[PDB]
C-alpha cells in the first residue's frame, strides 16, 4: 500500500515545498498577518495530501501543541514557518499527527506532520497553507516560484542571504 | 534651571524634575492606602494624597540639592474624575475622595438613564452615562450629608478633582481652578460651548458655586511657595502630550493602574458610535482639541491585586518570571471587572471572575492570565478605536508601568498582530505635564525643541503565535460575557 | 485476631486493621500521582495504586506486630468508575486507569444521547449518561490501541475497576471478580435482572470476555499470601455500611476527594426524578440492597488544589484557620467543576469558575470560598435526594476526612438548616469493607454485635446565622448556572 | 541495542537508557521519602528505594518502546556507605536504611579514637573515623536488636550497601555481591590488601558470614529478567568514570545532593594529610584506581531545604532566579551543617547555622547565601586536594544536577579564580554505570570508542569580582568556625 519503504528517485538558497499541491500568492491569504506579511513574507499553498515536510536541513523549533504548525532553523540562518490553513488550531489537534519531535535535525524530505486532508477539507476555515520566511531582515532577496510542486521536491522561493 | 512635575495617580503620587534639556534628574515616589469601604466601592483619603503628594515634592528637590531660585514652574497631573468636596473656611473634607473606579453612584446613573439623558449627556459631555464620573460622586456625597446643598449655595463647599484641590491647597486657598482636561470627565462641562452645563448642574442638583474656574492647560495658574503652577492637565491627557499626541490620527497607549488609550482628533469632536469616549486633549501650544478615548478600569490593579491581596508575588516585577514558566494560561481566563467592566462595555454590575479551571491549573497559569487580560482589554478598546475613527494603526505608541513587561508587550503585539513601540523614558505622564508648564512659561518655546527626547527603546513585533489570536481572543470573549450583570440592582 | 481492610481511594492509598472488638490498631496511608495529561482528563498509573495499596499493607502489619497467623480476612474498598484494561499473561496495562472524574469519554456519552439510550440507560443500569462510569472509558480505551477489541474476544485482554483489579494482582491472576457494588458503576451490569446488559456490551462494542466474575459483596472470593479475601463493596457504599445504613431510608454523606450521599432504598429500586443515582449497596448480611446516590466530583480536591498548585496553604488542616478569619467570603463564590458538574448537574462541560471578585477580596475569602463550595453542593444534592425519596432527613450523619473542619461542619449545618451528625471515628469507609470481611468468616456474626463502635463524637446545630442560608444559597445557584458548559464540543 | 543503567541516589532513583553511539535516549526519576527519625538522623527505606528504582526501570524501558530482546546490560550506581541488614530466608529488614549523613554512630567513633585506630583506620581503610561510613551503622544495627549478632553468624542476617542490596533483590537472592568501589567506603574493607579486615570485623563485633562477595567494577555478576549485570560502582567514582577521570592527576566535581571531589591518582595511594579521603576508582577497563575525595555533605540539599521545609521557593531552579535579584547577600551567610561537617572538617558535631543577619535582611539574601555555601564548600576541599596531591588545577570539571544555575557555575568559578567547565550531558553519574556496563560486555571495547560524547557545553570563566574573593572567603571561615560543636556528648 505505502512505497514509504521504497526508494525515490533523487535529483544561493532554495526552500523545498514541505506540503503539496499548488503555490499561492500570500497576498491571497484570508488572515491578515499573512497577507500583509506581517509575520514575514514567503508563499501559500493549497494542499494536496498526506503529509508536512521539513523544507531545509535544519532543525525544528517550535512544534503548536494542536500539531498544525510549526517551525524551523535552516543550518543557513533562515526562519521558516509552516501554518496550516487558517485558525486551525480550533480542530484542537485533530487531523493531525506529530511524526517528529521539537528538538531534531532533520534533511529536507523527511516527515514532520501528518494529516488528514479531508477532515481538515471540511471542517477548517480554509486550508491554505503559508509558508513563510519570519527573519525577514537577515534576507536581501527572496524569490517566489510558481504553479505546481510536489513535496521534498519542488521548490517554491528562493533567497540570498 | 528646570521644571517640577506632579504626578498624583490612581495607586500613588509622584515628583519628577527636569532639565531644560528634558532629562530626568531625580523621582519620588511614594504608594498610599486604599480603601474599600464595601464592594463595589474605591475612595482615598484628600488628606493623604495630600500628604503624599506634598511630601514627595520636598524629597526630589532636596535629592537633586536644589531651591525655590532654580525652578521654572510646576505641572501638575493626576488622576481623573476623583470628586472631593471640601469646607472651604477649614481645607477640610466634608468626605472621602470618590475615586474612579468607584461604583457608588451606580443607582443614580440608573435614573438619569431612566429619565433620557443618555443621549443628551452623550452629545454634551461626549461622556457617556456612568458612574465613572465626578457629577454622581458630587450628588451622592451632598446627598450623604445634611448641611451640604444648602452649605454649599452660601458656598462654603468647594468641589474640584485632584488638580484643583491640588492647586487649591498650594496656592493656599486663593486659587481655584480645574483645567479643561480635568474639567470634561466630570459629566458637569460642556464640550462644545467648553462651559458648565446648566442642566447637569440642574438635573444633578449642583450649584454653580463650588465649580472652580476652568482655564486653559497651559497658562500660570498662580505662584506657591517651595514658584508658579503653568500646567494642569488630567494624566491619560499629559500623557497624550509627552508622546506628542498632538496632531490628527495621533495615538498611545497607557498601561498603568488602568489602560488609557487615547487619539487625538485634532479639532474635531467625533462622535463614538462603538462604546468611546469624546474628551478633550491638546494641540501643541497646549490648546484645545478633542479626541477620542478608550478607558479600562483594571491593568496594573490586577497585578497588585496578584501581589498584594492574593500574595503569589512580592513584585509586580517577578509576573514576568512566572508567567514565563508557562507557555499557556492551560485554559484558564482572568476578567478583570473588580470594579465593573468600561470601555467598551461599561458595566457597572459585572465583577471579577476567573475561568477554565480545572485540577491541572497552577499559580502561574493565573498570573499570566492576569497579564493576558491586559493585552485583552486593550485590544478591545482598539478595534473600537479603529472603527470609530476610520484609521488602522500600523504601531502602538505605548507607556506606563506595566510596560517593562517583556512578555506582556510582547504577547500584546501578538495579540494585535501589530508592532509595539515602547519608548525609553516611561514617566511620560509626567514630562506631559513639564512640557504644559515650561511652555507656558517660555521655558521652552516650542515643541520641536523636543522632537528629540522621544527615542524608541523598543520595538515588539508579531512573533509566530500571532496567528492563534483569533481563538485565543474567542476565549476572552466568551469569558467576558460571563462576568457581565454580577450584581444587582 | 484480626481483619485487615483496604481502602484504595481516588487521592491515595490506604491499609486498616482492626481487632474483634473493631477497633482501629494501624493505619497506613500513601499517597500517589494524579496525572493530568489534558484539562478536562484525570488519569492514574495501574502499577502505583498497586505498589502502593500493596506497600501500605505491609507496613501496617509490620506497624503491629502481626502475621499471616493472626489476620482473619481481608476486606477491600475501591474508588468507582475507574476502568483498566491489561493484557491477562502479562500482568500490564495496555492504558493508564482511567478516572471517574475524567470527562474523555465525553463524545462518547454524546453519542449514546444522539441514538436514544438515555431511557435506557437510565432504566436498568440506573446510571445516567456521563463520561463518569466504566463502560465509555472501556471503550475509548479499546477503541485507541490497534490490537485491542479482536485481542480480547480472544481474550488476552482483562478489564476491571480496582476492586477487580486489586484482586487479581493478589489471587495471582487466578481470580476475576468484582462485586455487586462495583459491576453497577459500569454502565454495562443491569441492576435488576443482576447481571451484564447485552445491549450496552453491543452497542458499546464491550467483549463479555474481559467482564469478570460478579459476586456477592461478602463472600470469600478467595485466599492470598501475606489470607482470604471475603469482602468487596465500592467505597461510597462500603462507607454506607460502616454508618450502618443498612436500613430503609437510613442516609451518610462522605466527604473525601469528592461527595458522596446516599441512602439505602432497602429492596426497592426507587427511580430518581431529581439528579440522581439508582445503585446498589448492602442490607445487614452484604446482601443487595438498592439505593440513591448524589455525586459531587470536587470537595475534599479542592483544598488540595488550593495546597497543591494554588499553594495558599501548607496542609489543609490549615484552611479551618484562614477560613475564619474572616467572616464573609467578601461576595466570593467558587464553583469547583473542575471535571465537569455532577448531580445532579452532570454537565462535563462546565469547567472551575471564580465569582464576585473586587479589589479588597483577599486569599483567605478564596479559601473559604473553596470550603463554602462544600456545604453548596452537599446542600445540592441533599434537596434532591429528599424530593426523590419524599424523606425529610432531621439530621446528616456524615465522615470523611475533610470532616474534621469544624467550621465546614458547621457551616455545612447552618446553611443546611440541619443538624449534622460527626461519628467518632473517621476511617469509616475503611470499617465497611471490614464488617463486610469479618461477617462474611464468622468473624463478626451479627452487625449487632456492633451497634455500639458507633458512638457520635459530635453533634453541630443551626446557629442563628442559618436565617441568612437562602440568600447566601442563591448566591450559589447563580454562580453555578454560569461556570456551565464552558468546554465546548 | 542498548545498555541501561541504574542511579539509586540519596534523595532519588533513575533509570537511563542509551544506545550504542551513547545517546541518552529515555529516562525515569521518582523522588523517595526521607525520615528523620531524631535530629542528626537520616534513615530510608529499603522497600521504598527498592520499589522506587524497580519502578523506575519498566517506566523507562516501557517510556522507549523496548523488551528484554535488545538491551546489552545492566549498569549499576548507587549512593555511598548506606548500611543495611536483612533476613536472608525473607528478602525482609531487621531495619531501615542508615544513611550516609546519618550521624547516630557517632558515640561508637568515639570510641574507635579513645581506643587508637584512627591510625590504622586511616591507613589500612583510607577512610577516617567518622559515622559517615558502613561498619559503624552496621554495629549500631546488631547492637539494637535482639537476635542479630548469633542470628547472623549462623548467617540468615544479610549485610549491603545499595549495590549489593538492589543486585540480591534482582538475583532474586543468587547473587550476594558488592563492588570494589563501594566496599572501600564499609570502614570494614582494607585498600592494599584488596579484602576485608580482620581487625575492624572484630573490634566491631561484624561477621564474615554477612559480608558479601567483593568483585571486579565491571564483570557479568550475574544474570536478571527485566539481562546480565555487568556494571557496578559506588556514585561518585561511576561519575569520576563517566568524566574520563581514568588518568593521573585527572579530577570532576559533584553537585549533587552532596558535594564530591575526586581526583584519580592511578595506581598510587596517596595519603592524604589534608583531611581527605584515599579511597578507589578506576582505571580504563573498571580495573582498580585510587583516588582522592572530598566529601560534603550538603549542597543541593539545602536547596530542597529552602524548597521543602523553609518554605521560600517552589522549584530549585527558581533559586537562579531569586539569588539574582540581589547582588550580595548582605553579610550573611549559611553554614550547612544540617548533618555534621565533613571533609575537611569531619564533625558530626556541628550543625546548620545562620549568620550576619540584620534587620534589612530578607529571603533572597538568604537563598543566595545557601547557593554561595555550595562553591565555599567546593572550594575547601579543593584546597586541600591541592595541597595534598602538589598539583593546581586549571579547570574545573563538574558534573551533577545543581550544575544547571548559571549563578553558582558562575559564581563558582569567581570564588576559585579559575574557570569551570559544564559538561553538555549532565547525568554523567548514569553514563558511568553504563560503560563499565557495556564495556565489560564487549558493548564498547574501548573508551577510545567514546572521547567524544565529552563534549563541554560551556565554560565559566573569572569575573571582576574574582578580586573579591579571598574576603568573601574569610567570611565563610569565620561562620564555619562557630557552626563547629554544636552538638553535645
Ligand atoms: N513588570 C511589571 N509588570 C506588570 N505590572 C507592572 C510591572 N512593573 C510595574 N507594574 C505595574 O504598573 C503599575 C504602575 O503604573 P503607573 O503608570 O506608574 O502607575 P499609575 O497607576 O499611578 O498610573 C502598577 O499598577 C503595577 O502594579
Ligand atoms: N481540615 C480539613 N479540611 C478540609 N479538607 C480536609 C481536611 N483534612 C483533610 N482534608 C481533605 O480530606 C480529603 C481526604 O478524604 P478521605 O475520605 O480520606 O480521602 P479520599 O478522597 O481518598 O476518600 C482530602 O481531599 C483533603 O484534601
Ligand atoms: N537550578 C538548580 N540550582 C540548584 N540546585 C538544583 C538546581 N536544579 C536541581 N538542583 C539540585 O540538584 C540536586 C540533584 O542532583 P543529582 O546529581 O541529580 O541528584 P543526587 O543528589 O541524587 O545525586 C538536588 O539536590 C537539587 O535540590
Ligand atoms: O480616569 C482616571 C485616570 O486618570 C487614571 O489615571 P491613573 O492610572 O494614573 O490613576
Ligand atoms: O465514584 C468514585 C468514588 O469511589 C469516590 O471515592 P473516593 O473519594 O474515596 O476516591
Ligand atoms: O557518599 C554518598 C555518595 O554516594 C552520595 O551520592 P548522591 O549525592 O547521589 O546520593
Ligand atoms: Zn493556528
Ligand atoms: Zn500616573
Ligand atoms: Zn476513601
Ligand atoms: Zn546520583
Amino acid at each position: 500500500g505505502l512505497f514509504d519503504k521504497l526508494k525515490s528517485l533523487v535529483s544561493t538558497i532554495e526552500i523545498i515545498a514541505p506540503l503539496s499541491g499548488e503555490i499561492v500568492n500570500i497576498e491571497d491569504v484570508p488572515d491578515v498577518v499573512f497577507a500583509e506579511k506581517i509575520v514575514g513574507d514567503g508563499i501559500a499553498i493549497k494542499p494536496t495530501g498526506n503529509k508536512m515536510v521539513a523544507p531545509v536541513d535544519g532543525t525544528i523549533g517550535k512544534i503548536f501543541e494542536t500539531n498544525h504548525a510549526f517551525s524551523i532553523e535552516s543550518d543557513s540562518g533562515v526562519e521558516l514557518f509552516v501554518h496550516f490553513g487558517i485558525d486551525t488550531v480550533e480542530l484542537k489537534g485533530e487531523g493531525f499527527k506529530r511524526i517528529a519531535e521539537e528538538g531534531q535535525r532533520v534533511k529536507v524530505g523527511d516527515t514532520v506532520i501528518e494529516f488528514d486532508l479531508p477532515l481538515l477539507e471540511e471542517k477548517a476555515k480554509s486550508t491554505l497553507t503559508p509558508v513563510v520566511i519570519s527573519n525577514m531582515d537577515e534576507i536581501k532577496e527572496l524569490i517566489k516560484l510558481s504553479g505546481s510542486v510536489t513535496v521534498g521536491e519542488t521548490p517554491v522561493i528562493r533567497i540570498k542571504k | 534651571k528646570y521644571i517640577v512635575a506632579l504626578d498624583q495617580g490612581t495607586t500613588s503620587s509622584r515628583a519628577v524634575v527636569m532639565d531644560h534639556d528634558a532629562n530626568i534628574i531625580s523621582v519620588s515616589q511614594r504608594e498610599f492606602e486604599q480603601i474599600y469601604p464595601k464592594p463595589g466601592w474605591v475612595e482615598h483619603d484628600p488628606m493623604e494624597i495630600w500628604a503624599t503628594q506634598s511630601s514627595t515634592l520636598v524629597e526630589v528637590l532636596a535629592k537633586a540639592d536644589i531651591s525655590s531660585d532654580q525652578i521654572a514652574a510646576i505641572g501638575i497631573t493626576n488622576q481623573r474624575e476623583t470628586t472631593i468636596v471640601w469646607e472651604k473656611e477649614t481645607g477640610k473634607p466634608i468626605y472621602n475622595a470618590i475615586v474612579w473606579q468607584c461604583r457608588r453612584t451606580a443607582e443614580i446613573c440608573e435614573h438619569l438613564k431612566r429619565d433620557g439623558l443618555e443621549d443628551y449627556i452623550r452629545s454634551n459631555t461626549g461622556l457617556v452615562i456612568d458612574p465613572y464620573f465626578s457629577g454622581t460622586k458630587v450628588k451622592w456625597i451632598l446627598d450623604h450629608v445634611e448641611g451640604s446643598r444648602e452649605r454649599a449655595r452660601r458656598g462654603e463647599l468647594l468641589f474640584g478633582t485632584v488638580d484643583t484641590w491640588l492647586i487649591w491647597k498650594m496656592t493656599q486657598g486663593r486659587v481655584h481652578v480645574t483645567d479643561y482636561t480635568n474639567a470634561s470627565r466630570t459629566m458637569l462641562f460642556n464640550i462644545h460651548t467648553l462651559d458648565w452645563d446648566d442642566k447637569m448642574l440642574e438635573v444633578l442638583d449642583i450649584p454653580r458655586e463650588m465649580l472652580p474656574e476652568v482655564r486653559r492647560s497651559s497658562e500660570v495658574y498662580g505662584q506657591t511657595n517651595i514658584i508658579p503652577i503653568s500646567g494642569i492637565a488630567g494624566d491619560q491627557q499629559a500623557a497624550l502630550f509627552g508622546q506628542l499626541c498632538v496632531k490628527e490620527g495621533m495615538a498611545k497607549n497607557t498601561y498603568g493602574t488602568g489602560c488609557f488609550m487615547l487619539m487625538n482628533t485634532g479639532e474635531k469632536a467625533v462622535k463614538s458610535e462603538n462604546g468611546l469616549l469624546t474628551t478633550i486633549a491638546c494641540g501643541p501650544t497646549g490648546e484645545v482639541n478633542y479626541a477620542l478615548e478608550g478607558a479600562v478600569f483594571m491593568a496594573g490593579a490586577s497585578i497588585q491585586w496578584l501581589r498584594d491581596e492574593m500574595k503569589l508575588i512580592n513584585d509586580a516585577y517577578d509576573s514576568e518570571y512566572f508567567a514565563t514558566k508557562v507557555q499557556n494560561t492551560n485554559g484558564v481566563y482572568v476578567v478583570p471587572a473588580f470594579t465593573g467592566l468600561g470601555a467598551p462595555y461599561w458595566d457597572p454590575y459585572a465583577r471579577g471572575a476567573i475561568f477554565g479551571l480545572t485540577r491541572g491549573v497552577n499559580a502561574n497559569h493565573i498570573i499570566r492570565a492576569t497579564l493576558e487580560s491586559i493585552a485583552y482589554q486593550t485590544r478591545d478598546v482598539l478595534e473600537a478605536m479603529q472603527a470609530d475613527s476610520g484609521i488602522r494603526l500600523h504601531a502602538l505608541r505605548v507607556d506606563g508601568g506595566a510596560v517593562a513587561n517583556n512578555f506582556l508587550m510582547q504577547f500584546q503585539s501578538d495579540i494585535l498582530g501589530t508592532r509595539v513601540e515602547r519608548p525609553e523614558v516611561r514617566e511620560v505622564t509626567a514630562l506631559g505635564a513639564a512640557y504644559l508648564a515650561g511652555l507656558a512659561v517660555g521655558f521652552w518655546q516650542n515643541l520641536d525643541e523636543l522632537q528629540e527626547k522621544a527615542v524608541i527603546e523598543r520595538e515588539f513585533r508579531p512573533g509566530i503565535e500571532t496567528t492563534e489570536r483569533n481563538y485565543r481572543y474567542a476565549g476572552w470573549k466568551k469569558a467576558v460575557k460571563r462576568a457581565m450583570a454580577w450584581e444587582e440592582h
